[PDB]
């Protein structure tokens, strides 16, 4: 029957309910300690070095 | 199943002419160059000849230009060795090998079978070994070394340097390329280093199928060295 | 009754929106405004790999950082050296219409499929000498929009059938088979632990399935329309969406909501793919408009624009050693920038 | 031919003006009939009969040299 | 003491003036124009089959413009010509080698037109980069030929009183020879291009305004702007060309073409002033590159 | 360089051969086989003589039609129809036995802005049916707001004309054709609109457009 797929909505929704939920501000956190840890090793994020580039 | 094979070998007067032919099969022939290489009956292997991928280039080794001239029919599979003028020193046993050049390739990736040619009487790069033969034991570890004229570091990184096992009566195989890869169906208990012009393979739990003579090899310009005789 | 348990999911799609809510305590908009800008990107083409002659879909870094994929529309699927521009295999398509490439990490398999509902794996390291099909990965009921390796074993495979899937390529049967999306799915992203993998499909709706179990670990809906790009954040935690909405967004899979939205007044055209750069910082999108844009992530405003190109900004990524990102185009010209 | 019969001519007026005369009025250029043109030359009647003899021997050689002046765009 | 009035003598002034002054407009629109035309058609273009004939015809125009600094020099040097007998046999040969490979272009490109529009399913087996190399590489042998009789018969002569040197030709001397020379210039240079442009464009409007979406009106003024543009220009030089290869030596007719000659020149640059323009403004898929370019 | 010379030569050996491939697949003819379910798709190429796109490929007399069916698998069009613009011509048909969805597709396929300056070939399919619908049944059941009389000639010029009238732009066409099955005269009118159209695209790189 129709409802059996409704009912699956159902139980997926209480399954996500059932996760759980940190504060966005840990998120936000989370993102930028990362940009601020791995900066050094992203030559786009931050200029690269002229002789260095592989494509000079 | 690749197969290299080799047939036109036996006896020639000196001064006469004989075309050895190399007739592959289990692969894509067109996409490799060709080199028609040479053993002497009792000594190191040489260089001879050079056909690229779809015949576009073509180099000799200097005691054969002119003399020696190869050709590859891709629809056929097989590459060829015309040579005139037959000296003593052309007495070898002709090893047609593989080829492929792009990034991350394995050039020499297979060896042919082996030819006996045969005559009755009538600026480059050298390799050098500093041991003709070494006494080894199953279970040990064997440090081999070779060292060229020149430096084989390239600019782009690369050291252009080969090595090969030959065992009694057998064709020549890879072991490792450009002296730090290992060949596609070499065991991990050979591996390669080195720098400048001193060069090395390292073989640890030796097995008795590792006996035979390692001789290296050079590809910076367009020769193999004389090679260590490892002793059961 | 159907109406008691439709009550029962508005009831529960309420509750999730309000637990949603009180764990928006704030929303990195707000935060940034303690962090300076990276300043202006100004990256220039150091590369133009002007092989292609019609209209580049889809380009996939190998793990060396050096070697590409890039399946078009000629029916070519060549990878090149980036370095040397050489072409270093171009691999005879089954069909033209490929929408997605992907390179094995280990460099040995590459896969690509699309309007035929097939994920065609080519094996690149042939004893033999040249790349050739490993596997016909059939099944799929709509046409593929994207691919990444977990393995060299098993491919996950975004669909049009609003449904992805996990394969065993050594037998060719989906071990995980994911549904559970009402519109149709455009993009697709592994996590860099490759145990959680995104996706987004035209209804506005993108979410995290775990690939072991296949349930769905959250679902985010803050799009006005179609999901058109996915990509993780390198730390695996966050993932930004591109859609047809003219504009990204920016979601969080353990705050299971959206951060950021990556909109500008003139900007109209649509997302065509997403990318980030190794630290972040940098999400790289490529628009409908002729161009692509560079946007700090953590800002939301347009860092650079990556304009030159004479037609859609296709698809795009970015090296693994962030120090390169390809830009692949419908004018057939894969520019390489840094 | 021309420039030592022009120059053998002139030689036999005994005055500079007189071989400025000849050598000036011999010029080739192709106006119709220096003869009449004289008309239009103010000087002496010796200068005159200079000019008119220089200028038909000089129009005789420029006629029967029959080398025609094609100007480079064609 | 040196006042010229012996006889007749003139400043810079007569029509040459006028003919200076065309010459100087179209070098000024072929240092542009054909140098942009061979960029774009360079630079952006080459892998497409419709480039090499504009590409062409742009580089032999921006020769034969290159030109213009000799010709300008050669009026207002009333024809002094200083450079040696091999000089005066080679340069006023290759002057018209650009000219003549530029008229042949525009035939070529007629005639190229006329197959995509009347053969166009088969334009489908031979368009491609080789046929339409071989086709540009035989205008210029063509041109090449028309250039041999400048190739032989250049002479130097002189009028010994100042250093005045100059060039012209000299057919054996004393006799009918140029007559085959003009002849075969006229036609093959002026008169089958001509007929080429007319019949080919008229062919097109004919069967290019007979099915519907095809009538755009744009083939007939690009048509017209050719056909008329080529008559008007080419007609005065090529019929001053016969002329003056038939008519005599002197009297007042040959006196008046030379006085003419120069403009009928500068007249026919316009030509090689209009070709890279038509094709820049009819090309409209070219602005943006062409704006692009600054 | 180092022996990478053989690497640039396997290169160019690579490049110009994706260059021979280019210049072999050009000569080819791309149309786009759009329209309503069962409307008579396959039997045009059938007469020619599955879950995903099927491209079906014919000749006939010196030109080579690629004619893709990509109808065949279903998914927000949106995303998959922007793939076949450049497309020489949609090859759009319709059968008359419904209904309005076929309308409404060829609204939305001719005012495509993908296919803004793509012609279209409308195939009337299966008139044979279309009239015995009529004289079993009033058109106006299908159009209530049709006025005309229920004769073939009427009723057939009416659909056309609520078919053509769906045009935003009057740069492209509606080669509009009423096939009935006819044998190989529906393949002579997709060459003879082809044919028009690679005149004007011929015409239209030289610049005369």
């Amino acid at each position: 029957a129709s409802i059996a797929q409704a009912r699956k909505l159902v139980e997926q929704l209480k399954m996500e309910a059932n996760i759980d939920r940190i504060k966005v501000s840990k998120a936000a956190a989370d993102l930028m300690a990362y940009c601020e840890a791995h900066a050094k090793e992203d030559p786009l994020l931050t200029p690269v070095p002229a002789s260095e580039n592989p494509f000079r | 199943d690749v197969q290299l094979v080799e047939s036109g070998g036996g006896l020639v007067q000196p001064g006469g002419s004989r075309k050895l032919s190399c007739s592959a099969s289990g692969f894509a022939f067109s996409s490799f160059g060709m080199h028609w290489v040479r053993q002497a009956p009792e000594k190191g292997l040489e260089w001879v000849a050079y056909i690229s991928s779809g015949s576009g280039t073509i180099y000799y080794a200097d005691t054969v230009k002119g003399r020696f001239t190869i050709s590859r029919d891709d629809p056929k599979n097989t590459l060829f060795l015309q040579m005139t003028s037959l000296r003593s020193e052309d007495t070898a046993m002709y090893y047609c090998v593989r080829s492929i050049y792009y990034y991350g390739s394995s050039p020499f990736d297979f060896w042919g079978q082996g030819t006996t040619l045969t005559v009755s009487s009538g600026s480059d790069i050298v390799m050098t070994q500093a041991t003709s033969s070494v006494p080894v034991t199953p279970g040990e570890s064997v440090s081999i070394s070779c060292r060229s004229s020149k430096s084989l570091l390239h600019s782009n990184g690369n050291t252009y340097l080969y090595w090969f096992l030959q065992r009694p009566g057998q064709s020549p195989q890879l072991l490792i390329y450009r002296m730090s890869n290992l060949a596609s169906g070499v065991p991990d208990r050979f591996s390669g280093s080195g720098s400048g012009t001193a060069f090395t393979l390292t073989i640890s739990r030796l097995e008795a199928e590792d006996v035979g003579v390692y001789y290296c090899m050079q590809h910076l310009e367009y020769t193999f060295g004389a090679g260590t005789k490892l002793e059961l | 009754e159907l109406d008691q348990l439709r009550q029962e999911a508005e009831q529960l799609k309420n509750q999730i929106r309000d637990a949603r809510k009180a764990c928006a305590d704030a929303t990195l908009s707000q935060i940034t405004n303690n962090i300076d800008p990276v300043g202006r990107i100004q990256m220039r083409t150091r590369r133009t790999l002007r092989g292609h002659l019609a209209k580049i879909y889809a380009m996939h870094w190998g793990t060396d950082s050096r070697l590409l994929v890039s399946a078009s529309q000629d029916g070519k699927l060549i990878i090149w050296d980036s370095y040397t521009t050489n072409k270093v295999h171009a691999i005879p398509l089954r069909s033209s219409w490929v929408m997605t490439c992907a390179y094995a990490p280990s460099g040995n398999y590459v896969a690509c499929g699309g309007l035929d509902n097939i994920c065609s794996i080519y094996n690149l390291k042939t004893r033999e000498g040249n790349v050739r099909v490993s596997r016909e990965l059939a099944g799929h009921t709509g046409y593929l929009s994207c691919c990444r390796f977990l393995d060299d074993n098993q491919i996950v495979t975004s669909s049009g059938d609003t449904t992805c899937a996990l394969w065993d390529i050594e037998t060719g049967q989906q071990t995980t088979t994911f549904t559970g999306h009402t519109g149709d799915v455009m993009s697709l992203s592994l996590a860099p632990d490759t145990r959680l993998f995104v996706s987004g499909a035209c209804d506005a709706s993108a979410k995290l399935w775990d690939v072991r179990e296949g349930m769905c670990r959250q679902t985010f809906t803050g799009h006005e329309s179609d999901i058109n790009a996915i990509c993780f954040f390198p730390n695996g935690n966050a993932f930004a969406t591109g859609s047809d909405d003219a504009t990204c967004r920016l979601f969080d899979l353990r705050a299971d909501q959206e951060l950021m939205t990556y909109s500008h007044d003139n900007i109209i055209c649509g997302i065509t793919s997403v990318s980030f750069s190794k630290s972040g910082r940098l999400l790289l999108a490529g628009y409908d408009d002729f161009n692509c844009n560079v946007w700090d992530a953590l800002k939301a405003d347009r860092a650079g624009v990556l304009a030159g190109h004479d037609n859609r900004v296709s698809c795009l990524g970015v090296t693994d050693d962030g120090m390169a990102v390809a830009t692949g185009s419908w004018d057939s010209f894969l520019k390489i920038w840094n | 031919t021309l420039q030592k019969k022009i120059e053998e001519i002139a030689a036999k007026y005994k005055h500079s003006v007189v071989k400025k005369c000849c050598y000036d009025g011999a010029c080739v250029n192709n106006d119709e009939t220096c003869e009449q043109r004289a008309a239009r030359i103010s000087l002496g009647p010796r200068c005159i009969k200079a000019f008119t003899e220089c200028c038909v021997v000089a129009s005789q050689l420029r006629a029967n040299i029959s080398h025609k002046d094609m100007q480079l765009g064609r | 003491l040196n006042t010229p009035v012996d006889k007749t003598s003139n400043t810079l002034r007569v029509p040459d003036i006028l003919a200076l002054v065309i010459f100087a407009v179209v070098f000024l629109v072929g240092v542009l124009g054909n140098a942009l035309v061979v960029w774009v058609t360079a630079f952006e273009a080459k892998r497409t089959i419709n480039a090499i004939w504009f590409l062409n015809l742009a580089v032999a125009d921006f020769l034969s413009c290159l030109a213009l600094p000799i010709l300008f020099t050669s009026i207002v040097q009333h024809h002094h010509w200083p450079f040696g007998g091999a000089a005066c046999s080679i340069l006023p040969s290759l002057i018209l080698l650009n000219m003549y490979a530029s008229i042949l272009l525009l035939a070529t490109i007629s005639a190229d037109r006329f197959l995509l529009v009347f053969k166009p399913i088969w334009c489908q087996n031979f368009r491609g980069a080789g046929l339409a190399w071989i086709a540009c590489a035989v205008a210029w042998g063509l041109a090449l030929l028309l250039t041999i009789p400048s190739f032989l018969y250049r002479v130097v002569r002189e009028e010994y009183f100042p250093p005045k040197v100059l060039c012209g030709v000299d057919y054996s001397h004393d006799k009918r020879r140029e007559r085959a020379v003009a002849i075969v210039r006229l036609v093959l240079g002026f008169l089958w291009p001509l007929l080429t442009l007319t019949i080919c464009y008229t062919f097109i409007l004919l069967r290019t305004w007979s099915r519907r979406a095809t009538r755009s009106t744009k083939t007939l003024k690009v048509v017209v702007a050719v056909v008329a543009s080529f008559f008007i220009f080419w007609l005065p030089y090529q019929v001053t060309g016969i002329m003056m290869s038939f008519l005599e030596p002197s009297s007042p007719t040959f006196l008046l073409l030379k006085k003419l000659d120069s403009l009928c020149v500068s007249f026919a640059y316009i030509n090689c002033c209009i070709n890279p323009i038509i094709y820049v403004v009819a090309g409209q898929g070219f602005q943006g590159r062409l704006r692009k370019s600054l | 360089s180092a022996e990478e010379r053989a690497a640039l030569e396997r290169s160019k050996a690579i490049e110009k051969n994706l260059k021979e491939d280019g210049i072999s697949a050009a000569k080819d003819v791309k149309l786009l086989l759009l329209g309503a379910d069962n409307s008579g798709k396959s039997t045009i190429v059938k007469q020619m003589k599955t879950t995903g796109i099927v491209e079906t490929h014919f000749t006939f007399k010196n030109l080579h039609f690629r004619l893709f069916d990509v109808g065949g698998q279903r998914s927000e069009r949106k995303k998959w129809i922007h793939c076949f613009e450049d497309v020489t011509a949609i090859i759009f048909c319709v059968d008359l036995s419904d209904m309005h969805e076929s309308l409404m597709l060829f609204d939305s396929i001719c005012n495509n802005k993908f296919f803004i300056d793509t012609s279209i070939i409308l195939f009337l399919n299966k008139k044979d049916l279309f009239g015995e619908k009529i004289k079993k049944s009033p058109l106006t059941i299908c159009f209530p707001e049709y006025t005309g009389p229920n004769t073939y000639e009427d009723a057939a010029a009416y659909i056309q004309a609520q078919f053509e009238s769906k045009n935003r732009s009057p740069n492209k066409e509606i080669y509009c054709h009423m096939t009935c099955a006819t044998d190989t005269n529906n393949a002579q009118v997709i060459f003879d609109a082809v044919t028009d159209i690679i005149i004007a695209n011929n015409l239209r790189g030289c610049g005369l457009y």
